[PDB]
């Protein structure tokens, strides 16, 4: 209804203006709107702070030297903006970002900039969006965001992934353990129950088992590990991509 | 009667060539949504505008818990043809895609405050710059990135940036990133040369092979997901992920990735990736995969 938008519209006019709710008597329309245009005659750097934890700073094009670098810098940072001003873009970013640093701060093809660099804050660097445009000078906006190890098998059992925490857990190398079958280090006794595993994750696809053999260390020692496994799909096609395993010690 | 409505127009924060032509219950509505953003802001806290509004890949939306978009930045023009009076006030579930609803809600509610999620809006500007009647309004995907805060009522602070059509770019791309295609599945179908003096591979060998083999562990989930998204809204953005490289070791990526429809039947053809290096490579020492052999 029209009339009742309206005066649902006026009336919450009248809740928001302070000095009209104070008043007793719901003025007529005519004065609760003078009222809102005094209300707003008489009256968003932190909105992106908020949405985003972005701050805003202006770097020459040429030198690298930041001309304007907003307090926001220091949320975001944790840096002074003594610490950024009288500074180049190069000293405040990682030491293998400067080749992109130049290459987005060149004036000599170009207009709109869009890269993401490590920034550094506080040796801890954090990835940071900058997005910004060209005025020479780039004005920017940049915005914030070993007792197991994890194994990846085909449907057969050949190691096709193998993380660095195997050197820990099984004092082997990755390149001992990829190319290999995982029931080649399996005691031959547990070897049929680490195949029924393998038999049971491809059957059971998405769903998780989890046997426990006797591994064959670099030592030749058998350590009892838990390697607990699931079948991983395709969001698309539900191929079976591989099988992912965190084998566990003890 | 015309002559004070007429004014509340010249005081809303708006250039008095578009606040002069709004009906009344449209200079109610953005009236009511200034104060109640006003309201707010004097929550969150406690000329350069240009600087921080140009500068901006996107546009700032501060949504109320029942779906009103009390506020919306001017830039949102640039990046949807909707402008701020035609949208400011209204709801948010009015414009945007009804699969995308329930995440839309689920993201207003409330205990962590942080969100980070992709929704679909609707557009009416084409890739010429010319602005199109509400009727003829595409869906275009929007990474929004904000935050839940509770004042006095709940609201929804976040910025949405468009994904960059791989077609349609307008931005030097840097030569630490290169492009790559892709089936529905995720398999390579086209390499950029470029991948070889990044990464080490040489793009032929890479064809046919799914990249779910190429990154690490690690990040398994948090593909997933993206690919999930890049198929149920046809744009994502992906996170900080490790791809494995060719000799050992791995590179920092993320990844824009955008479903390319074939323009003459009208099916997803492939997927284009944009793929950003964020670093050389790390742990070149160590191999996780069997082609780093
Ligand atoms: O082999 S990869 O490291 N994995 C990739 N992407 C990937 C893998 C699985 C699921 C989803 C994705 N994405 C879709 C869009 C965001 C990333 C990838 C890419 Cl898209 C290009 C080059 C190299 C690689």
């Amino acid at each position: 209804r029209r009339r009742n938008k309206m005066t649902a519209y006026i009336t919450e006019l009248s809740d928001m203006v302070p000095t009209c709710s104070a008043l007793a008597r719901k003025p007529d329309k005519l004065t609760i709107l003078r009222m809102a245009v005094s209300h707003m005659k008489s009256l968003l750097k932190h909105l992106i702070l908020e949405a985003a934890d972005g701050f805003l700073f202006i770097v020459s094009c040429e030198t690298g030297r930041v001309v304007y670098v907003s307090d926001s810098v220091t949320p975001v940072l944790n840096q002074p903006q003594s610490e950024w001003f009288g500074s180049t873009l190069y000293d405040q970013v990682h030491p293998d970002d400067v080749d992109k640093l130049r290459e987005q701060l060149s004036t000599s093809e170009n207009s709109r900039r869009s890269f993401i660099c490590r920034m550094r804050c506080g040796p801890h660097f954090v990835v940071v969006h900058c997005t910004g445009y060209i005025k020479f000078c780039l004005v920017a906006i940049g915005r914030l965001q070993p007792t197991e190890f994890i194994s990846r098998h085909n449907i057969e059992g050949i190691f096709t992934f193998v993380d660095h925490r195997c050197v820990a857990t099984v004092g082997y190398q990755p390149q001992e353990l990829l190319g290999k079958n995982i029931v080649e280090f399996c005691h031959p006794e547990d070897q049929q129950l680490l195949r029924d595993s393998f038999q049971q994750v491809v059957k059971l696809k998405g769903q998780v088992l989890s046997v426990m053999f006797r591994f064959r260390s670099k030592t030749r020692e058998w350590l009892w590990m838990r390697t607990s496994s699931f079948t991983f799909q395709n969001p698309y096609s539900d191929e079976i991509e591989y099988i992912i395993c965190t084998n566990t010690n003890v | 009667e015309t002559e004070v409505f007429y004014e509340l127009a010249h005081e809303l924060p708006l250039p008095h060539s578009v606040s002069s032509h709004l009906d009344k219950a449209s200079i109610m509505r953005l009236a009511i949504s200034f104060l109640r953003t006003h309201k707010l802001l004097s929550s969150v806290c406690s000329q350069m505008d240009n600087l921080y509004l140009k500068a901006l890949e996107g546009f700032i939306a501060v949504v109320t818990q029942d779906g009103d978009m009390i506020f919306l930045s001017e830039n949102i023009s640039k990046f949807m043809g909707l402008t701020q009076v035609e949208l400011t006030g209204h709801s948010i579930f009015d414009f945007t895609h009804p699969c995308d609803h329930e995440e839309i809600r689920e993201n207003l509610t409330l205990v962590s405050t942080e969100r980070d999620f992709f929704m679909r809006m609707k557009c009416t500007v084409t890739n010429r710059g010319r602005t199109v009647n509400l009727k003829s309004a595409t869906w275009k995907v929007l990474h929004c990135t904000g935050q839940v805060r509770v004042y006095n009522l709940s609201c929804l602070i976040i910025m949405c940036e468009p994904i960059q059509h791989p077609s349609h770019m307008d931005i030097p791309l840097d030569s630490k990133t290169f492009l790559s295609r892709h089936s529905m599945d995720m398999k390579f179908t086209y390499c950029d040369d470029r991948i070889l003096e990044l990464i080490g591979y040489h793009p032929e060998e890479l064809l046919g092979r799914s990249a779910y083999e190429f990154y690490h562990a690690l990040d398994s989930e948090n593909m997933t997901k993206s690919h999930q998204n890049l198929c149920t809204k046809g744009q994502v953005v992906s996170g900080q992920y490790r791809m494995l490289a060719k000799h050992g070791g791995y590179v920092w990526l993320e990844t824009q990735g955008t479903v390319i429809y074939n323009p003459r039947n009208l099916q997803p053809q492939c997927i284009m990736c944009v793929n950003y290096v964020l670093s050389e490579i790390e742990k070149n020492d160590v191999v996780f995969s069997m082609d780093q052999t």
